[PDB]
């Protein structure tokens, strides 16, 4: 009836809404990572340069 | 016959775009693998060049 | 002013023309309803297909005999006009055309509609307009002639 038709149609929905902002986490932390990692590496080179 | 097609052919096709969610959160998160990757290789290669 | 009064009279011409006729636009705003007319999602467009009332039976075993995943108990008319009928049929959202192809073979008259509050909004003010505008030009007229 209208129930399988609309409440349970709303639940995909939202279960496709939880698959993209997944995706959007994803997205978000691989970026911060980028921005960490190379924030760590671009220090390990300054001492290495500056030891020596 | 028994209207069992009809819940044949609805799960059926329901299932079929949950796999096309899938499919395309995993390209999105691969995509964003890639693009950490280059930013993050990018970030410390400009920044150990001029440390150098 | 005759010109725009003979204008006005061909709008209430064309408006009232629109109140006989078969369903490809007849209007379905205040006996339509949206329960029966799913639109939150993607997955089962509710398609307005109208037949005349000669193919009862033709129409009635066309969608729970060849079709696929049209929502049973919900298949039948809204409104009837003792000439035409109308069906609030589903189907998928990559596969719309096809069946729109097999009904048209079929010879049925699709209706398309967005249900829309400024659209029966806009039919009551249109009517109005040219009603009142049309009777308040005439008398306007009136005095201007006599003068």
């Amino acid at each position: 009836s209208q129930k399988n038709g609309i409440a349970t149609l709303l639940q995909a929905e939202k279960e496709a809404h939880e698959i993209v902002s997944k995706a959007r986490k994803y997205r978000q932390d691989k970026l911060k990572q980028a921005k960490t990692d190379a924030a760590k590496e671009i220090d390990s080179y300054k001492i290495q340069k500056d030891k020596e | 016959l028994t209207p069992n097609q009809v819940n044949d052919e609805l799960n059926k096709m329901q299932a079929f775009i949950r796999k096309e969610a899938e499919e395309k959160a995993k390209e999105i998160q691969l995509k964003a693998d890639q693009e950490y990757e280059i930013e993050k290789t990018n970030i410390v290669r400009n920044e150990t060049n001029n440390i150098d | 002013t005759y010109a725009n009064y003979n204008s006005a009279k061909t709008n209430l011409a064309a408006a009232e023309r629109k109140k006989t006729g078969d369903l490809s636009v007849r209007s379905l705003h205040d006996i339509v309803k949206p329960e029966d007319f799913v639109l939150n999602s993607e997955h089962l467009t509710t398609v307005l297909v109208a037949v005349p009332k000669s193919l009862k039976s033709d129409f009635e075993k066309s969608y729970e005999t060849l079709s696929k995943n049209v929502v049973p108990a919900s298949a039948s008319v809204i409104a009837e006009d003792a000439e035409y009928v109308l069906f609030n049929v589903h189907l998928f959202k990559k596969n719309v055309q096809e069946f729109t192809t097999a009904a048209r073979e079929k010879k049925f008259i699709p209706r398309e509609f967005n249900y829309s509050e400024e659209l029966i909004d806009q039919l009551k003010k249109e009517h109005d307009s040219a009603a009142s505008l049309e009777q308040s030009l005439r008398v306007q007229l009136v005095r201007l002639a006599k003068t």
